[PDB]
This record gives structure tokens, C-alpha cells and sequence, in this order.
């Protein structure tokens, strides 16, 4: 109890950071998580695993919440802020073993945490943009391995970065911003690697008309479908007469004509084009291309989805029309500026030119194997999340860890301007920062001894930022640690981050700190 | 909960363990492992999978060894035993150095380049086939059955393996690539001989068809697949009421008829004998179609319609409207009810799509047919692995002598701390060779030293000891062969596995 909880406390604190320092971030190791006893699972990234795992200890049980408190915000400083939580824990714990009173300082780290956020006032860029939070190639490809999006590694990378961040997209249904909603894009490997291509509006992936089907219908109002036409049995369909053995099987036919004439009106009223997520017979094929419509069918709900979300408003994704499009009532218009049904990768996808009423892309990725389709994928991701902070954050943190070193001696500037105690508020506070760069050197094989004491040694009074990085901070590494620019490798965030994990860690250590007595009734 | 280096030692530690006694159990020459069951029940077994099971397990790395194994065991099976052998070599030689030195990292990458300069050499070391020459396929075969030292029957399957795994190979992602196994049908059968025994076109369907009114043969009508919905429709197009009175038997039941026929005579649109009637099967569905006489083969799988739709190579079809040979029983194709053995067997041959056979299987009896089917399994699957792969190595130690040399080399070269995986990577190769040397019962630091050498001026592309013949050998001359993947199969795995405990040092419960 007292410090031995206090202890048990910031051991717990830094019992469980054991796990994740290894398993921290895209330098951590991958880590064996048992379910019960029995039942072990794999990763890095503790933020995933301390869910999943059992939290045995009060603080650990303070902890797992917090870290998902700041997961349920945003994958960032989950894995970490149960870090500082350790970190001054262990620091103030001899603090208040030395004359330090619990309360006394701990206000100060707070008065500190605001320091930081003091700091990130005059350290952020607005500009989220044209350097690229890992930068523009390094955020893909980083995310990219080197296979067939290698040699584009750097060049896949600005296609996708440029892409997501503003390029011709509907957001959903058209939501006048920045692609919020990711882009509509393709990895179709085939042809060279080279031909991969951002692409006007979306190509699908669907299957396209095989009955004849018109491969373009210009300006399509589509009908987007994710109501499978197909048929059933009517056992008595239109006329009666039998007067021929023809009309004696004409009858239970005829179900399937006036499909014909209503797709005939459906050519006059809901669509020029039929997008079906589901199946379109040939047989309901059959009933459109013969008016001469475009009728495609097993559309990508992906696809879809955002072709709907590109069309706009009216569509046949909404009510079911039947018996292959029972005819439109035309709540089922949508719109494309235009429809090319193109051969792109070696086989013919029906291009969505953007929408009649709203910008669309598709971006195909062109390599050989999936080896792309499955690097590009991860590299979309990134890049894809890196541009949505992007997107939602224009101010952003420029530096990884250069601002650990700027923060450290921005606030043991600040340190001494108190006098007294809580000039060791503003100083473990800045101690706790570096482990950052430790756990990161730590992760990589690195040593931020090395790597966190160059940091401390670049400044000309004080900030981060890609001006004179000889001179100054900006920046760092993951496979090293030490400082590096913004459009060069050196890090990122976002501008929002850090308070939360700031306030996080800044709680995570007090409060359990504020118990003595676990004991019992 | 298990911590850093104690996981990187219980790494070292049990994947030591765990590499280990079932190289004793492996090479055609091999020492067989006794496993005593608590209650006494004893075991011999040269296989690693069944020899991780009776073993108390408890070291859930080990369990993940367990993992990588049934995952190599799901894929092969055979070197199960060997891929967890160079994940032992790997974990065990560079890991507590290069941990003591102060990293995974570094060993991490390596391997990497541990796998490329192989897959490079492998492409090397391993030499194309003739999957066009069954024979020079069969050698493999002749050799694939062989370690476990059966060939009394396989002699025969091994020709059998490489008939219809050929032809049960169609398989295309537009790259073509070919894993088809299910299309391979095979069949249990009482009596015949282990000596006679065919493949026969489509999928044959033994399992659960053995249904005397299927008729026997059909000759051209066809064979129908339902995902119809010939579920009679009490109503119009709709079910009605149930019967519980006497109104509702003569109105429902006599609607319940249409929709039958209606399909049945879609059905008849295609003019089946046979239809196997899987979604919407009706007690008026058969009896309709046995009054069609048309024999409707009810109370029966979809599975045995995914054969059946390999046994046309059809798909199955849903619509209920229009149904078409194209749509279920592609191709004139044949059904026919055999019995070998007196077991009723439905046979439905030509597939629309050529390379169609499956495997029938007799032997003196079930049993010593399963002897054959159990070695055919094996026969058949590196047919594929062939088919898969067609380049083979020489075996043994030169495949494993080969690339250490050029992992050396590039270690030589590549000077780093890197350099030490790939000295760390270099002589693992050479423990099966041990193996080898034990397969023969010999010296190894001799044998090694001498391969070594035999790798310095032949390159050892051929040449390993190879424990059965005992010697530093040539193993295209002697005739040691695996299609190369499978090779790389085993060798593909180690690494990642290594790699994957390489990554913990944390359990966590």
C-alpha cells in the first residue's frame, strides 16, 4: 500500500508498457496474446491486443480504457499514451517519495501538459497537403512493399496521394468536400505495372451485358441496382387464347415480354443505363439491349454503392422493380455524364464517367499479379487514412520525434521560469517525452541515447519544422529515429492527437496515484 | 504471460525440441519414434504431425509450430516434418546471437534474402518437367511414395495419380492457375484388385449415390442440378395452405403439380433421365418426375452435386424458367449406375469440359484399396504439386548444399550483420543432410566437409549425400526429385515460421 500500491501502480504502468514498447507502431513486434489459457493470438500494436486482453491490475484496469478512450477517438496515441501514463508514473513516483506531495506537482504536469498545447498553437502546419504526412511517396510507400508497385512506389504513391486528397469523386452521394468517403478505385492486375491509371468516373466491376448489350450509352440516368431481376414462375401470364401450340406456351411466356415493353418504357423513363449489384438474366438482359439499352448487371456493391453515391438521388438500388424492372415510376433515375463501356486491364469494364450530376473517379491499379492488389492495397490505406487526417486535419503536427526534443527543452525552458517544485513538473513531464524516440530507436534496433540526445541538440532557440533541420528539429524516422523533413521521410501528425493522448497520459498517472488503501470489508 | 528473452530462449528452446526427433524419423531411411500414451498406449511413427498430437503440448509456440505444421500439413503434409526442421535450424542459430546481439531485426530480414537467393537458385537448382510425360512424372511419383517405403500397389497409382490429376487439372484465374482436387473424385470399392483401378470421366458419384432408381445408365439424357426451387408451389406461383381437411388435399396438391412439371418440363426442356434433385426437392417433385419417368434422385447432397458439378462440369442452376444442358449436365455427358463391388455407383462421365476423369479405386477390398487411396492421396497431390510446378531438383543435399554457398557468398558480400543470418541460414541446409548422414547412418562433419567441398567445384547442383544411397551423390543420376515449389513449399515456410516466432517475445493470456 501507499507507495507499494502507488508502486504496484506504476509498476502495473510499467509492467503492461513492457508488452507494447516491443509491440508499439509499424516498428513493433508481433506478439503472442493468449485468450483464456489456452488460446493465443499474434500481433504488434498493444492498442489492438489490451481490448483483447484481461486488464489484471487496477491501473491496468484504469489503463485498457484510456488507451481505447484515445482507440475510440483515433488510432493514434492508443498504443502510446499508455506509455507516458508509465512513463510519469515511474518519474514522479520517487518524486513523491522525495518531497513531493501527490498533489503538488501534478497539477504542474498539467500546467505542463498545456505547455505542449501552448506549443502546438505555434507548432502545427496548416498546410496538410503538398509535403504529405509521410510524405506524399513515403506514405504509400511505406504502405507499398517493393514488388510490382516498387519502380511506382514513389509514383503510385502521388497518384493515390493526389487522389484521395482532392481529385473528381463523389462523396457520398456527393458531399461537396474532399474525398471524406475514400475514393472508388481499382487494383486490376494485368497488362504492365506501369498502366495503372486513375480513370474518369468508375469502371466497374460488374458483369457487362452479354446479350448483345450497347458498350456505350452516352449521358446514362442509371439504374442502379441492387435488386436482382431474374424471374418466377407465373403460371399463367398474359392473353389466354391457345391457337397454336405456340400460344399454348405463350401464355406462361408473356410473363417475361412485358418486361420487354416496360424495359422499353424503363428505356423511356428511369435509366439509360441498368446497374444491377445483382443478376441480370440474359433472358432480362435480353429485354434491354434490344430497346438498345445498356443493361449491366452484378455490378460491385463497392462499386455500386459509390456509383449510386455518384449518380445521385433517384435510384433503382431503392425500390425493387420486378419481373427484370417491372417499368420505372422513375424514383429510380440516376445519372452519369456520360457511360464508355471500355476495355481497361485486358478486359472491359463499363466506365462511369463521373456522374451526370457529380464528379466520380475509379483509380485502376494496372500491375501483373495480385502481388499489386495486395500492396497497393495496404499502400491505399495509408496513404487513403494518412490523406482523411489529411483531409479532416489541416493543421497537422509537422515531426515525429524532433518535437519529443523541442517539447522536452520547450518546456525545460519553461522548467526553471517556475522556481520550486513544480520546475520539476515542467521537467519529468519533458523527460517522459523521449521514450518516443526510445521506443521507436528501441523497435527499429535503434539506441535514442544516440538518437534522442542528437534531437535535443537541434534548435535555435526552439520549434519543429522543415526550415534548417541542421539547426533545428523537424521530423524522424521509424527504421532509424533521428530527425528528418516533412516531404523527406521525417514524421507527422495530425493537429488533434496529442491533447487527447496529452490529457490521457496527463490523468492516466494521477489518479491511480491518488488511492492508498485497496484493502477490503 | 512470457516475456522477451525467456520466449526467444523457450523459442530456441522448444523449437529445438520440436525440430528434432522426427529427423530421426525422417528419409526413406528413418528411425520410427516410440510415443507411450499415459494409460501405456504405445505408437511408431516416422510422421511429425501425428507425432506432435500424443505429445503433451504446453509451450503455445509450440502450438503455433503445431500451426505452421497443420498449415503445412493442410498443404502438403509431407515435410511438415521438414519445414518446422530449418524454423528450428533458423531460430536456433541466429536468434540468441543476434538477440544477445540485439536484434530479430536484422535476423528478420535477412531471411528475405535467405529466400530469394534460394527461390534464384531454386529456379536454379531445379530443373522444368515433362507434365506432358507422365513418366517423367511417375519417377517422382515412384519417388514421392517411397520414404514412407510403400510401393506395392502405389506402383500402379503412381500412374493413376498422374492420369487424373492431369485432367482433374483445369483450373485458370486467366494466369491459369491450377489447384483443383475436389474435381478428383475417388472412390472406396469392395473387391477388384489394389491393382485395378482407373480414373473415369466427369466426377464419378460413388459417396452418397448408390440410388438403384437414378435408373442404371443413361445414355444421352441428361443429368440435372437444382438450385431450382422445384419446390412444388401449393398456390399459383406460391405455397398455400397445409392440409389439414379434405379441401385443402384436392386444390393445393393439384397446383402443387404445375409447378413441378412447369420446371420439370424446363427440366424436360433439357430432356433428362437422371435428375438429382437437391434445393426445392418435393415428395411430388420425384414422384412428378418418376411419373415423368424420369428418375428424380432425392434425399441427396449439393456436395455430391458439386461433384456432379464437376461430373458435367456444369454449375447448378436456380432458375426455375428454361433450363438448359449448358445451364446443368453441360456437355452430352453420360450417368451411369455401376457397381464394382455390388456397391451402386453413379457415374457421370464427359464433362463439357475435356481433362475430365476421376479416380475410381479398387482393391483386393475397401481396406487394401484405402492403401492405395492413402498412397494415391500422396501420389496424386504431388501430381499437382507437378502440375503445380514444373521444375524438380536434385534432391537431398544438393538441394540443400546449393544456395548456402551463394548465401555465404552474399553474406561474403553482403559483409553487414546481415552477412550473419545468411551464415546462420547457410548450414541449415545441411541438418536433413545430417539426417542424410544419419538416413545412412554415417559420418556428417565428414560427409558436411565433404559436400562442402563437393558444392566447391560441382556446386553440389546435383550433388548431396543422399542416405539411402549413403553417398555424396549426384541426385539427377540417382534420381532425386520434387517439383521445385514444394521445395521452396517447405523451405517457403521455415522462414516465415522462424520469422513469425522470431517476432515474439510476449505471450499473454
Amino acid at each position: 500500500t501507499g507507495e507499494t500500491i502507488r508502486s504496484q501502480n506504476v509498476m502495473a504502468a510499467a509492467s503492461i508498457a513492457n508488452i507494447v514498447k516491443s509491440s508499439l507502431g509499424p516498428v513493433g513486434l508481433d506478439k503472442m496474446l493468449v485468450d483464456d489459457i489456452g488460446d493465443v493470438t499474434i500481433t504488434n500494436d498493444g492498442a489492438t491486443i489490451l481490448k483483447l486482453l484481461e486488464v489484471e491490475h487496477p491501473a491496468a484496469k484504469v489503463l485498457c480504457e484510456l488507451a481505447d478512450l484515445q482507440d475510440k477517438e483515433v488510432g493514434d496515441g492508443t498504443t502510446s499514451v499508455v506509455i507516458i501514463a508509465a512513463e510519469l508514473l515511474k518519474n514522479a513516483d520517487e518524486l513523491v517519495k522525495q518531497k513531493i506531495h501527490p498533489t503538488s506537482v501534478i497539477s504542474g504536469y498539467r500546467l505542463a501538459c498545456k505547455e505542449a498545447v501552448r506549443y502546438i498553437n505555434e507548432n502545427l502546419i496548416v498546410n496538410t497537403d503538398e509535403l504529405g504526412r509521410d510524405c506524399l511517396i513515403n506514405a504509400a510507400k511505406t504502405s507499398m512493399s517493393s514488388k510490382i508497385i516498387g519502380i511506382n512506389g514513389d509514383f503510385f504513391a502521388n497518384m493515390v496521394v493526389d487522389a484521395v486528397l482532392a481529385i473528381k469523386y463523389t462523396d457520398i452521394r456527393g458531399q461537396p468536400r474532399y474525398p471524406v468517403n475514400s475514393v472508388n478505385i481499382l487494383k486490376a492486375h494485368g497488362r504492365s505495372q506501369m498502366e495503372s491509371m486513375l480513370i474518369s468516373g468508375y469502371a466497374l466491376n460488374c458483369v457487362v451485358g452479354s446479350q448483345g448489350m450497347p458498350k456505350r450509352i452516352v449521358n446514362a440516368k442509371i439504374a442502379c441496382l441492387d435488386f436482382s431481376l431474374q424471374k418466377t414462375k407465373m403460371k399463367l401470364g398474359v392473353q389466354v387464347v391457345i391457337t397454336d401450340p405456340e400460344k399454348l406456351d405463350q401464355i406462361r411466356q408473356r410473363e417475361s415480354d412485358i418486361t420487354k415493353e416496360r424495359i422499353q418504357k424503363i428505356l423511356a423513363t428511369g435509366a439509360n443505363v441498368i446497374l444491377t449489384t445483382g443478376g441480370i438474366d440474359d433472358m432480362c438482359l435480353k429485354y434491354f439491349v434490344e430497346a438498345g439499352a445498356m443493361a449491366v448487371r452484378r455490378v460491385l456493391k463497392r462499386d455500386l454503392k459509390r456509383i449510386a453515391k455518384a449518380s445521385g438521388a433517384t435510384i433503382l438500388s431503392t425500390l425493387a422493380n420486378l419481373e427484370g424492372e417491372e417499368t420505372f415510376e422513375a424514383a429510380m433515375l440516376g445519372q452519369a455524364e456520360e457511360v464508355v463501356q471500355e476495355r481497361i486491364c485486358d478486359d472491359e469494364l463499363i466506365l462511369i464517367k463521373n456522374t451526370k450530376a457529380r464528379t466520380s473517379a475509379s483509380i485502376i491499379l494496372r500491375g501483373a499479379n495480385d502481388f499489386m492488389c495486395d500492396e497497393m492495397e495496404r499502400s491505399l490505406h495509408d496513404a487513403l487514412c494518412v490523406v482523411k487526417r489529411v483531409l479532416e486535419s489541416k493543421s497537422v503536427v509537422p515531426g515525429g520525434g524532433a518535437v519529443e526534443a523541442a517539447l522536452s527543452i520547450y518546456l525545460e525552458n519553461y522548467a526553471t521560469s517556475m522556481g520550486s517544485r513544480e520546475q520539476l513538473a515542467i521537467a519529468e513531464f519533458a523527460r517522459s517525452l523521449l521514450v518516443i524516440p526510445n521506443t521507436l530507436a528501441v523497435n527499429a534496433a535503434q539506441d535514442s541515447t544516440d538518437l534522442v540526445a542528437k534531437l535535443r541538440a537541434f534548435h535555435n532557440e526552439a520549434q519543429v519544422n522543415p526550415e534548417r533541420k541542421n539547426l533545428k528539429w523537424i521530423g524522424l524516422d521509424l527504421s532509424n529515429g533521428k530527425p528528418r523533413d516533412n516531404k523527406q521521410a521525417g514524421v507527422f501528425e495530425p493537429t488533434i492527437v496529442k491533447v487527447k493522448s496529452l490529457k490521457f497520459a496527463t490523468e492516466a498517472a494521477i489518479t491511480i496515484l491518488r488511492i492508498d488503501d485497496l484493502i477490503k470489508l | 504471460r512470457e516475456s522477451g528473452r525467456k520466449v526467444q530462449s523457450g523459442n530456441i528452446n522448444a523449437a529445438k525440441t520440436i525440430a528434432d526427433i522426427i529427423r530421426t524419423c525422417l528419409g526413406p531411411k528413418s528411425m520410427m519414434k516410440m510415443l507411450l500414451d499415459p494409460m501405456g498406449g504405445i505408437v511408431m511413427t516416422n510422421d511429425g504431425n501425428a507425432i506432435l498430437r500424443e505429445i503433451q503440448v504446453q509451450h503455445p509456440a509450440a502450438k503455433s509450430m503445431i500451426e505452421i505444421s497443420r498449415t503445412q500439413d493442410e498443404e502438403v503434409g509431407d515435410g511438415t516434418t521438414s519445414v518446422i526442421i530449418l524454423a528450428g535450424e533458423m531460430l536456433s542459430v541466429a536468434e540468441h546471437f543476434l538477440e544477445q546481439q540485439m536484434h530479430p531485426t536484422v535476423v528478420i530480414s535477412a531471411y528475405r534474402k535467405a529466400l530469394d537467393d534460394m527461390i534464384s537458385t531454386l529456379k536454379k537448382i531445379s530443373i522444368p518437367v515433362d507434365i506432358s510425360d507422365s513418366d517423367m512424372m511417375l519417377n517422382i511419383i515412384n519417388s514421392s511414395i517411397t520414404t514412407k517405403a510403400i510401393s506395392r500397389w502405389s506402383s500402379l497409382a503412381c500412374n493413376i495419380a498422374l492420369d487424373a490429376v492431369k485432367m482433374v487439372q483445369f483450373e485458370e484465374n486467366g494466369r491459369k492457375e491450377i489447384d483443383i482436387k475436389k474435381y478428383a473424385r475417388v472412390e472406396k470399392i469392395p473387391g477388384g484388385i489394389i491393382e485395378d483401378s482407373c480414373v473415369l470421366r466427369g466426377v464419378m458419384i460413388n459417396k452418397d449415390v448408390t440410388h438403384p432408381r437414378m435408373r442404371r445408365y443413361i445414355k444421352n439424357p441428361r443429368i440435372v442440378l437444382l438450385d431450382s426451387s422445384l419446390e412444388y408451389k401449393k398456390g399459383e406461383s406460391q405455397t398455400d395452405i397445409e392440409i389439414t381437411r379434405e379441401e385443402d388435399f384436392t386444390r393445393i396438391l393439384q397446383m402443387e403439380e404445375e409447378y413441378i412439371q412447369q420446371l420439370c418440363e424446363d427440366i424436360i426442356q433439357l430432356k433428362p433421365d437422371v435428375v438429382i434433385t437437391e434445393k426445392g426437392i418435393s415428395d411430388l417433385a420425384q414422384h412428378y418426375l418418376m411419373r415423368a419417368n424420369i428418375t428424380a434422385i432425392r434425399r441427396v447432397r449439393k456436395t455430391d452435386n458439386n461433384r456432379i458439378a464437376r461430373a458435367c462440369g456444369a454449375r447448378i442452376v436456380s432458375r426455375p424458367e428454361e433450363l438448359r444442358e449448358d445451364d446443368v449436365g453441360t456437355g452430352a455427358g453420360l450417368l451411369e449406375i455401376k457397381k464394382i463391388g455390388d456397391e451402386y455407383f453413379t457415374f457421370i462421365t464427359d464433362c463439357k469440359d475435356p481433362k475430365a476423369c476421376t479416380i475410381l479405386l479398387r482393391g483386393a477390398s475397401k481396406e487394401i484399396l484405402s492403401e492405395v487411396e492413402r498412397n494415391l492421396q500422396d501420389a496424386m497431390q504431388v501430381c499437382r504439386n507437378v502440375l503445380l510446378d514444373p521444375q524438380l531438383v536434385p534432391g537431398g543435399g544438393a538441394s540443400e548444399m546449393a544456395v548456402a554457398h551463394a548465401l555465404t557468398e552474399k553474406s561474403k558480400a553482403m559483409t553487414g550483420v546481415e552477412q550473419w543470418p545468411y551464415r546462420a541460414v547457410a548450414q541449415a541446409l545441411e541438418v536433413i543432410p545430417r539426417t542424410l548422414i544419419q538416413n545412412c547412418g554415417a559420418s556428417t562433419i565428414r560427409l558436411l566437409t565433404s559436400l562442402r567441398a563437393k558444392h566447391t567445384q560441382e556446386n553440389c547442383e546435383t550433388w548431396g549425400v543422399n542416405g539411402e544411397t549413403g553417398t555424396l551423390v549426384d541426385m539427377k543420376e540417382l534420381g532425386i526429385w520434387e517439383p521445385l515449389a514444394v521445395k521452396l513449399q517447405t523451405y517457403k515456410t521455415a522462414v516465415e515460421t522462424a520469422v513469425l516466432l522470431l517476432r515474439i517475445d510476449d505471450i499473454v493470456s
